């Protein structure tokens, strides 16, 4: 029943990102929450007449009677505010009806980026080792095989905290006799800083 | 129309 | 003039009857328009006035939900105030809900109101601030400081300044030509000889609304307490009401009474007389 | 404690011989909810009688309104039976037709 | 204390029961069931005040059932299981109703409906070593973790050195990919990146374990297949440092 708004959103760490909820009809508690991988929804804030505007750490939000619509203020976005956000309404007795949701991406910023792709030796027991394309800019997207036989996994993001070093990783791996270093990530939009060793 | 908040147990 | 929206809730306990029944009841002034009860085959808000019935199937989801809410939570209330009581399983008890909103002939908010009663006696009130309760005794005490820390006061004040005078707004709106008529009372005198020299004066009221009636008794001037019989307001059963006063007096002396009747669809104060 | 019902037995429009009308029985005053009420045409129970939906004044005192449609006579005498707990034996309100 | 939610995951054949289990928040007069469908918004199933219900109009009569009969705990059942049951069964509680009061979630029990039993494997884990031209390169050195094979997605990956769990330079992916990418019911395959100095991996005396908790089957499952039951285990990889 309320109208979330937008179902998606991908910005910058420091970014704003501002996210709002309608009613049709006349407004009593607008709940919100967020939820991350397979987790519990985590309570933020509630509003209502008494108030209206709320805060939840360094999230803010609104709660507009007459426009019947309630907004989640997302300032200097951080990395840790992915992913989905959820309205929640009202109800008489407080039963809430929840909103379509957001799912929110917050791509960090990477100061020192030289794309290289490395082969990691295999523990003891394995055919084939894997193939690691990292420290590439948050801008530059990786493509899944179009060949079949070949698996290459999404871009992930690290938090080493004790060097304030983040950065992005990707992982590739193949059972194939023909399959090497270089060729494996040639497909995705690939800048001309990348590192291909021989 | 009935109230519905706060319905607490007494 | 002022308006008024109430709502009545009644649970009984019954042991190895079964579980408790709930009773719930909506007035806009002296007229019902809503009903509930636990033990009727629908288990829904059922309309009782012709307006409400052009209401939505929402509105009756809502109201079916709160009062549903309301039966639950006094199912566990009762024995729960069993236990402050220290009483046992075997014997009936009731908790009563009494809960609304006055406005003015302006339509605006006067009073919020909040009262619950064990076994027909007081046991917590939210005071006319909507801020506080009224503990009745060292039981209602504990009731007292569940409310506080549930913020139910808060709670309480934002439906009763709110949405129950938005409610009895849109009521008084939708029911105008028979909640809003002032009906006056058809007014007529009766004379009873009970002796030869004592007689009943019967001064009658009828098809009036509001129930809000005054019938005074008066001798040359005074007014009379002594000997003067008051029925309490009785319903007509067809949305008017009935009311009577008699007064003892000598053979004779019939034309020194008098009865002063007042009403707010009366436009001057009736005064009859034998 | 308990609270004894007071008991008002009337007609909703002036009595007249060999017209239709409704005969009410207005129960007030009482304490506990419980209550047993027939109506009655010269000593027998009424089998359709209707009663109000449950509900209390501000001492929190119950009352009901118990009513059926009936054609006054003067053969005819009716009356209305109440049962509390209050009450050892059921109490018999006669109908007066100037009361 | 917080919610309460028995099992987090479960593996159920088409056609076969299911019990959701819930512990409210002490003293929490109203309960409610929601069910989760993927990553969309949950949808109520029913609320209970008390020992009692408020609204079960939202509840498929059909298959699912819900009591609370001490008015504390709370059972959601489903018989027969249809495929489009599987979803995140979440539960909610709260003091009463309750404009002021937010809901409290339990972590739910994450459901998959399946067609065949025979389709549930275990995951095969593997850790990889660092290279030795990221090393040389870069300043810091990373170790790559493979779960493959494993169906459902009912895995928990987790990094472990000397004995304790590392959440910093740990980087899991969100979702898992499918090794044959057409089938619905094909086998998940996810990975794991721990980064650590170049200086902490050349340290023998440093262990590095990648833990998967996988969700499967029970003792009360019935297993006809040459291989072994694929049961709730947890399947793992290691390597010690290394100056080589």
């Amino acid at each position: 029943q309320p109208v979330q708004s937008p179902q998606a959103v991908i910005l910058r760490e420091g970014e704003d990102a501002i996210i709002n909820c309608s009613s049709s009809k006349a407004l009593y508690s607008v709940h919100w929450y967020r939820q991350k991988h397979g987790e519990a929804p985590i309570f933020l804030m509630i509003l209502l007449k008494g108030g209206e505007q709320k805060g939840h750490d360094k999230i803010s939000a609104s709660f507009n009677e007459k426009k019947q619509q309630s907004s989640l203020y997302l300032t200097a976005s951080q990395l840790s505010y992915s992913g989905t956000y959820f309205c929640g309404l009202g109800d008489a007795g407080n039963m809430l009806t929840f909103g379509g949701g957001t799912r929110l991406m917050v791509k960090p910023h990477i100061q020192n980026p030289d794309p290289a792709v490395y082969q990691l030796r295999d523990s003891k027991s394995s055919d084939k080792s894997v193939c690691l394309f990292t420290d590439f800019d948050s801008q530059t997207n990786v493509s899944q095989s179009k060949d079949s036989d070949v698996y290459i996994t999404d871009k992930c993001v690290l938090d080493m905290r004790s060097m304030d070093f983040k950065s992005n990783s990707a992982v590739a791996w193949s059972n194939k006799s023909d399959f090497a270093c270089a060729n494996a990530f040639n497909n995705s939009i690939i800048p001309e800083d990348t590192f291909f060793p021989s | 129309g009935t109230s519905g908040s706060p319905i607490v147990n007494r | 003039g002022s308006h008024s929206m109430r709502y009545f809730y009644t649970s009984v306990s019954r042991p190895g009857r079964g579980e408790p029944r709930f009773i719930a009841v909506g007035y806009v002034d002296d007229t019902q328009f809503v009903r509930f009860d636990s033990d009727a085959a629908s288990q829904r808000m059922e309309p009782r006035a012709p307006w409400i019935e052009q209401e939505g199937p929402e509105y009756w989801d809502q109201e079916t939900r709160n009062v549903k809410a309301q039966s639950q939570t006094d199912r566990v209330d009762l024995g729960t105030l069993r236990g402050y009581y220290n009483q046992s399983e075997d014997g009936s008890h009731t908790i009563q809900i009494m809960y609304g909103c006055d406005v003015g002939p302006d339509g605006r908010f006067l009073r919020g109101y909040r009262q619950d009663a064990y076994d027909g006696k007081d046991y917590i009130a939210l005071n006319e601030d909507l801020r506080s309760w009224t503990a009745a005794d060292m039981a209602a005490q504990i009731t007292k400081r569940k409310w506080e820390a549930a913020h139910a006061a808060e709670q309480q004040r934002a439906y009763l300044e709110g949405r129950c005078v938005e409610w009895l707004r849109r009521y008084l709106e939708n029911g105008k030509e028979t909640l809003q008529r002032t009906d006056p009372p058809k007014t007529h005198m009766t004379h009873h000889p009970i002796s030869d020299h004592e007689a009943t004066l019967r001064c009658w009221a009828l098809g009036f609304y509001p129930a809000e009636i005054t019938l005074t008794w008066q001798r040359d001037g005074e007014d009379q307490t002594q000997d003067t019989e008051l029925v309490e307001t009785r319903p007509a059963g067809d949305g008017t009401f009935q009311k009577w006063a008699a007064v003892v007096v000598p053979s004779g002396e019939e034309q020194r009474y008098t009865c002063h009747v007042q009403h707010e669809g009366l436009p001057k104060p009736l005064t009859l007389r034998w | 404690i308990q609270r004894t019902p007071k008991i008002q037995v009337y007609s909703r429009h002036p009595a007249e011989n060999g017209k239709s009308n409704f005969l009410n029985c207005y129960v007030s005053g009482f304490h506990p909810s419980d209550i047993e009420v027939d109506l009655l045409k010269n000593g027998e129970r009424i089998e359709k009688v209707e009663h109000s939906d449950l509900s209390f004044s501000k001492d929190w005192s119950f009352y009901l309104l118990y009513y059926t449609e009936f054609t006054p006579t003067e053969k005819d005498e009716y009356a209305c039976r109440v049962n509390h707990v209050t009450l050892s034996q059921p109490k018999i309100v006669k109908w007066d037709r100037d009361m | 204390a917080g919610v309460a939610q028995s099992p987090r995951y479960k593996i159920i054949e088409k056609r076969q029961s299911v019990a959701f289990w819930c512990n409210p928040i002490s003293g929490h007069a109203t309960l409610y069931w929601y069910q989760q469908i993927l990553g969309q918004g949950p949808k109520l199933l029913i609320q209970f005040q008390n020992n009692g219900v408020v609204d079960d109009s939202q509840l498929p009569k059909d298959r699912f059932s819900a009591e609370r009969l001490k008015g504390v705990d709370s059972t959601l059942k489903i018989q027969p299981a249809k495929l489009e049951d599987s979803a995140v069964y979440l539960c909610a509680s709260s003091l009463g109703q309750g404009l002021l009061y937010g809901y409290t979630f339990g972590s739910g029990t994450r459901l998959t409906v399946l067609e065949d039993l025979n389709k549930v494997f275990p995951p095969e884990v593997a850790v990889f070593e660092p290279s030795e031209a990221e090393i040389s390169h870069t300043q810091k050195a990373t170790l790559v973790c493979l779960a493959t094979g494993f169906y459902p997605d009912h895995v928990e990956l987790s990094w472990w050195v000397n004995g304790k769990e590392v959440h910093s330079g740990v980087c899991t992916d969100p979702q898992p990919l499918k090794e044959q990418p057409a089938l619905n019911d094909s086998r998940y395959a996810l990975s794991s990146r721990l980064r650590v100095s170049a200086t902490f991996w050349q340290n023998p005396r440093n262990h590095f374990r990648c833990q998967v908790q996988f969700y499967g089957l029970s003792e009360n499952d019935e297993w006809t297949q040459d291989r072994a039951k694929p049961v709730t285990q947890i399947v793992s990889a290691e390597a010690w440092g290394r100056a080589d």
